[PDB]
């Protein structure tokens, strides 16, 4: 559902082949109490895909792939309706969740 | 004697209390929860603040630092001069003076006489039981209810992100494998118009708990082990470190950070008594609540001395307009 | 049979257990505690007919003046309106009452206060005259306190009515003696004060699970024809 | 239906000495044996005979006997000797109480006394008790041997504890698991396969035992005997002993429930095995604040603990796979 | 005389009544489970609960502290000087006052005379009986239930670490070899609006508990066994006693912590009399409950002072406006 | 209302690769738009840019690039003047921002 | 003899304490938030700024460079006449001095 491919993009914020790390990003998405804070940091999050893909290019490991444009709507047509907070949490934190998993990047 | 302070301080970018290590990347700032109106039910935000330990902390550097210049000065803990918190920890029973003579921790009047830090804030001998309660009690540091409640959660926290230049002496930028430690990190500095409280129990230094009082002539003498002249010493001392309590020396990374600071407004009222707690800056309407106390406890027979900076206060009860903290403390040492 | 029906909206319970270290609590008051806050009462509403040397004398006395006028050894029942919890708690309990061990020997110990958000309490009297009619409703509020002086407890109202012999099922406390004729709650409960006994009592209480919490919910026994009507609901009783 | 009877005392003992009645009837035999509980008495019904429960009996205390030989007044580091016994003392007074219940009840003789038992079987004893106006010298509280052994041998062979030693002080968790509505002999013995003998872990390294919750978290993840707690509800009660200083005491009786960590732990686990117990062991030993932070998310199914404890663990060591955070998903619905 | 206080506070950034970790590196806060409905259901919610055993340590630390001020202060034991108040023992017969002279527990008279907070606070004497009860009972310290309603989850307690850095003579710092004390603790900090309701009996302070009337000229007037001038003097440091306990004056870690403390609403009613409880702080619905109360106390003839700050409590019930704690302490101290 | 994607896909060419155009600045000033007015500069600089690739998309084998339609003005237009709270306005302008970084396939 | 400085200076096309990209061709200057009290409410604006650190770093640089000329300029470490900001590294115990010599880090006195 449109959340491993995100997830893999936030993956490349947090793993040490990418020796910046985003850190301020996924708090940002992860403590997200309405519409606006978590699309603000969802967006500074994807700000950095040329930090992250000089620094694969730079690197040797292929660069880092950002989201499709064909999910970047389906975010917004979701998070529209959730008005209430509670239910909200449960995809803003889950943006972040994701955001640690494996994601083998470089061999 | 005893003293209250609240008032509002705007206070921007500064990494005070962080959690994450000097080694460890991304250092964090302590957060606190507050719960406020928000012209619904209440709603709990979690802000950064600043902790009381801290605050202490401070306070105590401020003291030793009055009290060394003073003549009394020698009869303070080796570990005071150090800025050392650790007052009497656990597996020692003898301490070290500020001349490196000896103290014994048995009897409270003999530890609260030879040694000064222990008597303004307290201490604790696990191994022999003694203890006093510190006389100087910190508050928190929390943004005030109206700011946050105007900034609506705009995040109000910068990471900003720098390292160091360690090089090999060939000039090569070694990695990990090499012996430099080009490590990348990141500082959280916060901003906000926050409030602070403090009080001091001046009023009891020199005092053992044990025996607060005598009893040789059938009445009330206070139990002073210490010289007068050596508890109002210390009493100005206690005092004087105020002054850079409100100045930009109540944090940690000075040296990289140096916090701005400013006091807009407070109040502060002191009777040589017991005296009602004021009500913290958080609370955006704390002038009011505070007003009708110190006006209540002066129609009580309460002989209050209020002094207030940039406010209004009540405009009808007795205070004066303080224009700094330095001149709130001489005030404050004028009716010793 | 006038019975006596009250409402106890008060968070925590404070009554242990015959128990040491941790202090376990009972899950509901037991017939002793409510006798001895009714005495309390009675003492402080009206002192002069309860006048003692010492106040274990004065609890005696107005516990047996209770007694006599209650239908039976079997004592004040309860019935739980809210679900049941154990919470835990840490207290600074000193140990001074042994042998040795000075006088300051204080160390942490452990003792739960059950949890309620609303409890009935039902006094079962054999119709008490009028003019203490008033007198024994009076005594029934100004319920300050329970257990020890930790849980604080208040009265949300006082009433004396019949059981109008109504079938439904036992919402109350009754002894497992005569209700054995009839997802069982039976427990030793000191029915009577010691002051220098123990019968086992029943109660309406289940460790059922909905979702994932237990608490502790009703039991829906068998139906009783004894019973009464509170707030539009009917609960039955046991009386001898 | 023989239905035994089980004293009402403690609903502590009493559920130790009731809950071993079913090991009791096992090496005994006693085929379709089932646990009614009432509150506090927890009634046993079965189609046995008392004399093949005194053999099944004298069988567990003979097996119990025989493990307690293995090491050495004899005093062994068992379960029932010094492994969760605090008080020196009784390191060689149960020994001697379990051998005279075995060579009173070999020779058919019922036992005539009663004896003092200790906090670890029902910390509700201790040393004192409030009679009207202070405490009764000695031990007030005495037990029959016949149920004291009983209890002692549900213990021993159910209930899973953990001992930490760290130098001078000492650590004793003590965990029993509670059914509420009913169990079959099965469910008893699939309960009965999480104890394990001789938890003296000590070392440095597993510094984590302390936390009582978070060191039964550590306890259930190695465990896999049986996902029982999702058909059946389940209830624990738990209690730390503490030995700082030779100074004997509880400091922790709270009651949580066993069903919701077994239930996160199945749901975690059921994708991967391999990325599952080297994620929590790794968490545990690097991010104690994180795995406090994990377990009260379980027990408060709180979304903000998991990322926390997730950050916590990735800042220092831990790998935090896909395939975990897939199953967290999924749990958060 | 005797007053009921009931109400709801805001407080947050605290550790109170923390589960010591006097073993574990580790310091927990109080850990309670609290009822409450849900829409349709009853769920569980783990929140803390302050234990009012610490409020009623803070209470008699209050009234000692205000009663060294008044000259009627010798008439106190010497134990309550140091916060003390263990009253004695089964081992102890015998009375310290602060002067150091011997008082005897023969009866509850000549020690409620010779020893004030013992009149207050209660006593016991296990050796002789002689069981006197506290005049003063607080509630235990919780969040309300809409409180609960409204925030429903969130975690709400911040575990801080903190750690003592103690190097040696020059620089250096050990863990665990070097014979230095390096700790690092974590403390657990709460938030949230708490509930809270205390009792105060002063009508019966001075007056023996076995005795409460002489009844020797055929009019039981109260047996006050003790100097009324003084006796005032007690109701007064008692009643003040409070302004140290809705200040920031409650708990533990006050040199560390300090809360900030804000009383959002009371209702508190004064009489003469015996009167009843009120209610609970923690029920959301316990305005009305307030009222109700009241409404059948004053027709069942009781001479009731109400007294409420932040709070309506209806219009058709003499209620007195209240700005502050310093408000109701003046408005109390005139009875 | 469907415009959205048809900005973003203008927007992408200021920060994609095989155009030699990096134009961050004006990605960060119309997505840190506070306030209406600098919203629309910032939308008029982006568009400014519409012929400096148009011209050279056909001089390196690629597609012409979709530069957005006067009703995808229109919309945004009557968007903006019906936002005079910057609570959504903040979102509003993240929206069509997030669109240029994204891995769209213009040169095939 | 202790000295405080306060006061106000303009800056002009500064580009001071910058982040540097690193993996980008935009090369950001750093931002920080700070509170305006404003005549309708207290508010939070992100500005421009330069950090302490590189202030305290060009202050070390000006006073190796004015203690050089100095005849005890010779009491100084190789790092700093190299105008490099790390003091003692980790997993180092001895100082490399302006001279050339060895100086240890056992005592704080000598190291002064």
């Amino acid at each position: 559902g449109w959340i491993r491919n995100i997830g893999r993009y936030l993956s490349y914020l947090v793993d040490d082949t990418f020796e910046e790390y985003a850190y301020d990003v996924v708090d940002g998405i992860a403590k997200a109490r309405t519409q606006e804070e978590l699309l603000e940091g969802v967006y500074k999050a994807l700000r950095l895909a040329p930090k992250l893909k000089k620094k694969a290019e730079s690197k040797g490991c292929p660069p880092p792939r950002i989201p499709s444009p064909e999910d970047i709507e389906a975010l917004e047509e979701k998070v529209e309706q959730l008005s209430n907070p509670k239910d909200l949490r449960k995809l803003a934190v889950s943006l972040a969740l994701w955001a640690f998993a494996s994601w083998n990047n470089c061999p | 004697m005893y003293v209250r302070i609240s008032g509002r301080i705007r206070l921007n970018a500064h990494s005070l209390n962080a959690q994450g290590g000097g080694g460890t990347n991304y250092i964090e700032i302590t957060k606190t929860k507050v719960t406020v109106r928000t012209e619904n039910g209440w709603t709990v935000v979690e802000v950064p603040a600043i902790t009381g330990n801290m605050l202490k902390h401070w306070h105590f550097v401020g003291f030793v630092d009055y009290f060394k210049t003073t003549p009394y000065g020698v009869n303070l803990t080796e570990r005071a001069l150090r800025y050392n918190g650790t007052r009497f920890g656990q597996g020692e029973t003898t301490a070290t003076k500020a001349n490196g003579a000896t103290v014994q921790l048995n009897d409270e009047a003999t530890i609260i006489k030879e040694l000064a830090d222990a008597d303004v804030h307290g201490f604790l001998a696990p191994k022999t039981g003694r203890r006093r309660v510190s006389l100087v009690k910190a508050s928190f540091i929390l943004p005030t209810e109206d700011f946050i409640k105007e900034v609506e959660g705009e995040r109000l926290i910068t990471a900003i992100k720098h390292n160091r230049v360690d090089v090999d002496e060939k000039g090569a930028i070694g990695s990990s494998k090499e012996g430099t430690a080009q490590m990348l990190f990141s500082r959280e500095y916060a901003t906000g118009l926050y409030g602070f409280s403090i009080v001091l129990d001046l009023g009891l230094v020199g005092i053992p708990q044990g025996l607060p009082v005598k009893f040789e002539e059938n009445q009330p003498r206070p139990n002073i082990v210490i010289d007068p002249n050596e508890r109002k010493a210390r009493i100005e001392s206690a005092l004087k470190a105020l002054i850079p309590m409100l100045s930009g020396y109540i944090g940690a990374n000075l040296a990289r950070s140096f916090p701005v600071f400013k006091v807009e407004e407070l109040v502060a009222i002191a009777s040589e008594g017991p005296i009602p707690a004021l009500v913290h800056g958080f609370y955006e309407d704390y002038i009011e609540a505070n007003r009708s106390i110190i006006k209540n406890a002066r129609a009580l027979g309460f002989n209050i001395e209020v002094f207030t900076y940039n406010v209004d206060l009540g405009e009808d009860i007795e205070a004066t307009k303080v224009s700094s903290v330095e001149e709130l403390v001489a005030n404050l040492v004028k009716m010793v | 049979m006038d019975i006596l029906l009250v409402c106890l909206r008060f968070p925590f319970f404070s009554v242990a257990k015959r128990s040491y270290q941790v202090r376990t609590s009972f899950l509901l008051p037991p017939p002793s505690a409510l006798k001895g806050a009714l005495a309390k009462g009675l003492i402080l509403l009206k002192p002069e007919k309860y006048a003692s040397s010492s106040l274990d004398e004065a609890a005696l006395k107005a516990i047996k003046e209770i007694e006599s006028k209650l239908v039976d050894i079997k004592a004040v029942s309860v019935a739980p309106l809210s679900p049941l919890i154990r919470n835990a708690f840490l207290l600074k309990r000193l140990r001074n009452l042994e042998s040795g061990s000075n006088a300051e020997k204080s160390d942490a110990m452990r003792r739960e206060y059950t949890f309620t958000r609303e409890l009935l309490v039902a006094y079962i009297f054999k119709n008490l005259t009028q003019e203490e009619k008033n007198l024994y409703l009076k005594a029934a509020m100004l319920i300050d306190v329970i257990g020890d002086t930790e849980s604080l407890a208040t009265p949300v109202w006082a009433s004396f009515v019949k059981p109008e012999d109504k079938k439904a099922p036992l919402a109350f406390s009754a002894p497992y003696t005569e209700i054995y004729s009839l997802r069982m709650y039976i427990e030793k409960m000191r029915v009577s004060p010691e002051y220098s006994q123990e019968e086992i009592f029943y109660l309406p209480i289940e460790e059922r699970r909905y979702k994932r919490i237990v608490y502790y919910a009703r039991i829906y026994p068998p139906e009783v024809e004894k019973a009464l009507t509170v707030d539009g609901e009917v609960l039955g009783i046991w009386i001898p | 239906f023989n239905e035994f009877k089980t004293p009402q005392i403690d609903p502590i003992f009493d559920l130790y000495v009731a809950y071993g009645y079913v090991v009791s009837l096992i090496r005994g035999g006693a085929k379709e044996a089932t646990l009614i509980p009432h509150g506090a008495s927890y009634l046993i019904q079965t189609d046995v005979s008392n004399e093949e429960f005194r053999h099944g009996l004298v069988d567990a205390l003979s097996s119990m006997l025989s493990l307690h030989i293995a090491l050495a007044k004899l005093v062994s580091d068992a379960d029932f000797s010094a492994g969760a016994n605090i008080n020196n003392v009784y390191w060689d007074s149960v020994p001697r109480n379990l051998e005279k219940l075995m060579k009173d009840l070999e020779k058919k003789r019922s036992v005539k006394g009663t004896a003092t038992i200790p906090i670890t079987l029902m910390p509700s004893a201790g040393k004192y008790m409030l009679k009207h106006f202070g405490v009764q010298g000695g031990n007030p509280i005495k037990v029959d041997l016949l149920n004291y052994a009983l209890a002692w041998v549900g213990f021993h062979y159910y209930t899973p504890y953990i001992k930490y030693a760290k130098g001078d002080t000492t650590w004793i968790h003590i965990y029993q698991i509670a059914p509420v509505e009913e169990v079959d002999m099965i469910s008893i013995l699939s309960l009965k396969d999480l104890k394990m003998h001789l938890p003296h872990y000590y070392e440095s390294n597993l510094d984590f035992l302390i936390n009582r919750r978070l060191a039964l978290l550590y306890h259930l993840l190695h465990s896999e005997a049986l996902e029982l707690f999702t058909e059946k509800e389940f209830v624990i009660h738990s209690y730390t002993l503490e030995r700082s200083g030779n100074n004997q005491a509880i400091r922790s009786f709270e009651e949580e429930e066993i069903g919701k960590l077994m239930d996160f732990l199945w749901k975690l686990k059921r994708r991967d095995f391999y990325h599952a117990i080297k994620f929590i062991d790794d968490l545990l030993k690097k991010a104690t604040e994180g795995a406090l932070a994990l377990i009260d998310a379980i027990m408060n199914e709180r979304l903000e603990g998991f990322y926390t404890a997730l950050k916590l663990g990735k800042k220092a060591g831990v790998v935090s796979s896909r395939e975990i955070v897939a199953a967290l998903e999924d749990i958060i619905c």
